[PDB]
């Protein structure tokens, strides 16, 4: 009865995508949850409320990227996030903290898709606490995501917090190897276009902060032009800092093309 | 998100049908959450909840003891470290200090404006010293409010008096009002007997060019300001011969 109530909301689902209307059907995969619970199927119960998150995420491709609506508000984008608050507290309880840290990178990377750039850092630092027991290096490309976050949220003194618990790690577990060695070349890259953006006070000064600029006032192209630039914004110099960009575009990524921009202007 | 903003809109304009009691317990909700830590509650949640508590005090709704909960959770935020998340914590200290032992307790607010320059960053420390020349002149008067800028203007834990620069600037020129044009005159003599024991000989003299203009005549002296703290330090002949021609007009200024 009960077992067999669950078995006749599946076949109502999968003819209603053919029929594409994905809220109804995204409400079909609800009803096969809540009985779930009267029984106890445990891993097979946090079945049925994720599959109801998959459906609440694509009636808003169809709503701010498909078709850009203005009328959009975010009623399928607060029924994706509370089918995803009941998936990620039943893990727990049955104590697979490395399955409850993968529903948490889905619900970020719509965020950020979905314009919402500042509510898209936090989420991504919620699903590494759930893996630096478990992964250290599943746990640190959670993180790597978080830094181009708040740099689309404006968030430049939040950024310099979370790219030097990138670095923190490395120093425990990489000491580097291989995909902890490409981890450590993006944060002694983005560290130094940011003291230099914002030059922080010696009270607000870390000791690790203190450590990497004695040794500039990691490819061999690319270290040679970055003592160089910490030196001109202590000497001001117009001529120097303008030369440097046309000569370090091709070296840097675009998310770290975006730190330098920002020293230049407010430099000059 | 959306729940914290109808329990403002009670407070203000519907007190009596709900309990006095109500009132004094949302208050209490904001203190658990704008003092959490920069992951617990996000930033989107914590610049929402905030802007809606000096609202209230505006309004002349609330108790003088309701009132004075709010006085409390707001200065232990402008001490976190996160200058967008102190950025909007500064603006609870003002509308506090703008509904209102009366001398006693507001030493305590002033000095935490200034240390805000000591720690914090330079996106932050903009902000602070446009307010604190027209912030001192409305309050408590200048024979108090003297002693707190130049003593932490010259400190050895001064990141930079480079922005403590601008803010002497507009002191003394609201001073130069004509009840006390010449009281202006008493503190020039004071604080040169502070350089006589010295801070590093090409910095030393620095600090000296810029109070005098500050103290002087109207037409010409006083737009050379942003000329001098363009250059802080790096000695040259030509800075030599700045500090003599600025401090010689006062001479003739008594």
């Amino acid at each position: 009865n009960v077992a067999e109530a669950g078995e006749q909301f599946g076949q109502l689902g999968r003819e209603l995508r053919a029929q594409e209307c994905l809220p109804y059907a995204a409400w079909c995969q609800l009803a096969v949850a809540r009985c779930q619970q009267a029984l106890f199927h445990g891993p097979g119960e946090a079945l049925a409320l994720t599959e109801a998150a998959r459906l609440f995420l694509r009636q808003e491709r169809d709503a701010r990227q498909r078709l850009v609506c203005p009328a959009a508000y975010g009623e399928p984008l607060q029924a994706a996030a509370s089918a995803l608050g009941a998936a990620v507290r039943l893990h727990l309880e049955l104590g697979q903290p490395a399955a409850a840290a993968a529903l948490c990178l889905e619900l970020a990377a719509a965020l950020r898709d979905l314009g919402q750039p500042a509510a898209a850092a936090g989420h991504f630092q919620r699903a590494a606490q759930l893996q630096l027991p478990q992964l250290p290096l599943a746990a640190l490309q959670a993180l790597g995501e978080a830094a181009s976050c708040q740099l689309l949220a404006r968030d430049y003194t939040g950024a310099l917090a979370v790219f030097t618990r990138m670095q923190r790690l490395a120093r425990e577990h990489g000491s580097a190897l291989g995909a902890f060695s490409d981890v450590l070349v993006r944060c002694e890259v983005s560290r130094v276009l940011l003291l230099l953006l914002l030059q922080p006070p010696p009270a607000k000064l870390l000791p690790e902060h203190a450590q990497t600029l004695e040794k500039y006032s990691l490819p061999e192209e690319l270290f040679l032009l970055l003592q160089s630039l910490v030196m001109a914004t202590h000497e001001k110099d117009t001529e120097a800092i303008k030369s440097l960009q046309v000569e370090m575009w091709p070296l840097l990524t675009a998310e770290q093309n975006h730190l330098l921009h920002l020293v230049l202007q407010e430099t000059i | 998100l959306v729940m914290c903003a109808t329990a403002f809109y009670l407070i203000e304009n519907y007190p009596l049908d709900v309990g006095p009691e109500f009132s004094a317990s949302i208050i209490q909700m904001c203190g658990v959450m704008l003092s959490g830590s920069e992951e617990s509650t996000p930033s989107i949640i914590y610049h929402c909840a905030l802007r809606g508590l000096e609202r209230l005090l505006l309004s002349e709704q609330l108790s003088r003891l309701d009132a004075e909960s709010l006085v409390k959770l707001s200065v232990d935020r402008v001490n976190v470290h996160s200058p967008h998340r102190a950025m909007a914590a500064l603006g609870l200290m003002l509308t506090c200090m703008y509904t209102g032992e009366s001398v006693i307790v507001a030493m305590e607010r002033v000095s935490v404006l200034f240390d805000r320059i000591r720690k914090g960053f330079p996106c932050e420390a903009r902000v602070v010293a446009r307010i604190l020349p027209q912030f001192l002149d409305d309050f408590f008067p200048p024979q108090d409010i003297m002693n707190k800028v130049i003593g932490e203007f010259l400190s050895n834990q001064q990141p930079y008096p480079q922005f403590m620069a601008t803010v002497v600037y507009k002191v003394f020129q609201t001073l130069h009002s004509t009840g006390q044009s010449s009281m202006v005159r008493d503190w020039v003599m004071l604080s040169l007997s502070n350089f006589t024991q010295r801070a590093p000989v090409a910095m030393a003299t620095w600090s000296l060019s810029c109070f005098f203009v500050s103290a002087s005549t109207s037409p010409w002296v006083a737009a050379i300001l942003p000329h001098v703290i363009s250059r802080m330090g790096k000695l040259e002949q030509v800075d030599v011969n700045l500090f003599c021609l600025v401090a010689t007009d006062f001479y003739r200024h008594q």
